[PDB]
């Protein structure tokens, strides 16, 4: 019944400005001592606290990013607000909103969080991916790389999910402004290349569908 | 800016071990009101951070009391006596004393298991890749303990550094056992150029690194 | 520097 939920845009390119909004019910920042602030989160990595705005108006900023933050409220429709301008790769990040009030009963502390909501600062426009087998030179190990395509995510599968065990599906990483991943297989010898091994790949925002049957070198 | 130096960054444990965890201020981070907004939190993976203590020693509500945090001042320190399955996840200290607010880096609760070398291959450019003007070659490196290696390329002999890439994945479900995917990747001329392709791995589980190469030629 | 709380 207390809940904060986060609005974003989902994606954006650099050198623009990003707008954030945060859903607070359960509760007024209206209330005396009260207040609600932003905390962001790159992919995989630590956890970087931005603004914090009071029911007074009173305001707080990390001196990093004095000059592109901007936090603002909204007493009745009961609503945060944050700005980053002139954004760039390195804003791409999970944005938190959280509660904390500055007095001892209304819980002075970051024990409420939000879901989060993922901004990513790309210039890339749409890119479908391309599919590679990965065919070796006792069980014997295959691959598929997927390669070059923006934005995520791609799903992989081995003989459409029949296989499983022994399938390591790696974390997209970028290469220049496009998502590389690639995916790994291992069964025994008396199996490949003696049995077909398939592997299926989706990039649903390019409509991209493709099934790639490794064949031995 | 009061950094806030957890350590260890990782922290492999069993299940019901202790386990503890040091975070030092840079600063006091006593506010004038006398408290000390020293508070620890849990982030399990997919989830946002939550509360486990806060004001250095105080317990939030819902933690079981397994969970402990010490400390005064500078020093402070983050204690589970008998470790779950479910406190895995990211430990991060914070201070909240000092603007700008700030967390340490976080410490991976992380478990133990006996160590394994990895299991390298290496697989060159596919046709379809070629006929397309680039190569990419492709090393895994699967199911090995302690997560800590180093990969190298080279090419005819020479280290190379740039226009390489890495993915490493989290401890998995069944083995604990982290898995690696190298990939380097060359202009199609550049490859053709060059004829001898090396992944290079050395692990704690051999002296000797774990070599795998194949001659562009015999391909 | 500080940040607010209640004393
Ligand atoms: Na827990």
């Amino acid at each position: 019944q207390v809940t904060l939920k986060e609005s974003g845009p989902g994606i954006l390119k650099p050198s623009q400005t990003l707008s954030l909004t945060c859903s607070l019910s359960g509760f007024s920042l209206r209330t005396s001592g009260m207040g609600v602030g932003w905390i962001r989160q790159p992919s995989g990595k630590g956890l970087e606290w931005l603004a914090h705005i009071w029911w007074d108006d009173d305001k707080n900023y990390n001196p990093s990013l004095k000059s592109q933050l901007t936090i603002s409220k909204d007493t009745s429709r009961n609503q945060v607000f944050l700005k980053i301008t002139s954004v760039d790769t390195a804003d791409t990040a999970t944005y938190y909103c959280v509660r904390r009030a500055h007095n001892v009963v209304l819980g002075d502390w970051f024990a409420y969080w939000g879901q989060g909501t993922l901004v990513t600062v790309s210039a890339a426009k749409t890119t479908a991916p391309s599919v590679y087998p990965l065919a070796p030179v006792s069980s014997v190990t295959l691959g598929c790389l997927v390669k070059g395509y923006f934005p995520e995510p791609v799903t992989l599968t081995w003989n459409s999910g029949s296989l499983s065990s022994g399938v390591h599906t790696f974390p997209a990483v970028l290469q220049s402004d496009l998502y590389t991943l690639s995916s790994s297989v291992t069964v025994t010898s008396s199996t490949w290349p003696s049995q077909s091994i398939t592997c299926n790949v989706a990039h649903p925002a390019s409509s991209t569908k493709v099934d790639k049957k490794i064949e031995p070198r | 800016d009061v950094l806030m130096t957890q350590t260890p960054l990782s922290l492999p444990v069993s299940l019901g071990d202790q386990a503890s965890i040091s975070c030092r201020s840079s600063q006091s981070i006593v506010h004038s009101n006398g408290n000390t907004y020293l508070e620890w939190y849990l982030q399990k993976p997919g989830q946002s951070p939550k509360l486990l203590i806060y004001k250095v020693s105080n317990r939030f509500s819902g933690v079981p009391d397994r969970f402990s945090g010490s400390g005064s001042g500078t020093d402070f320190t983050l204690k589970i006596s008998r470790v779950e399955a479910e406190d895995l996840g990211v430990y991060y200290c914070f201070q909240g004393s000092h603007v700008p607010l700030t967390f340490g880096a976080g410490t991976k609760l992380e478990i133990k298991r006996a160590d394994a070398a990895p299991t390298v291959s290496i697989f060159p450019p596919s046709s379809e890749q070629l006929t397309s003007g680039g190569a990419s070659v492709v090393c895994f490196l699967n199911n090995f303990y302690p997560k800590d290696i180093n990969v190298k390329w080279k090419i005819d002999g020479s280290e190379r550094q740039n226009g390489v890439l890495n993915s490493w994945t989290d401890q998995d479900s069944k083995d604990s056992t982290y898995s690696m995917s190298s990939t380097l990747t060359l202009t199609k001329d550049e490859y053709e150029r060059h004829n001898s392709y090396t992944c290079e791995a050395t692990h704690k589980t051999s002296t000797s690194p774990i070599v795998k190469s194949f001659n562009r030629n015999e391909c | 520097a500080e940040f607010r709380h209640d004393s």
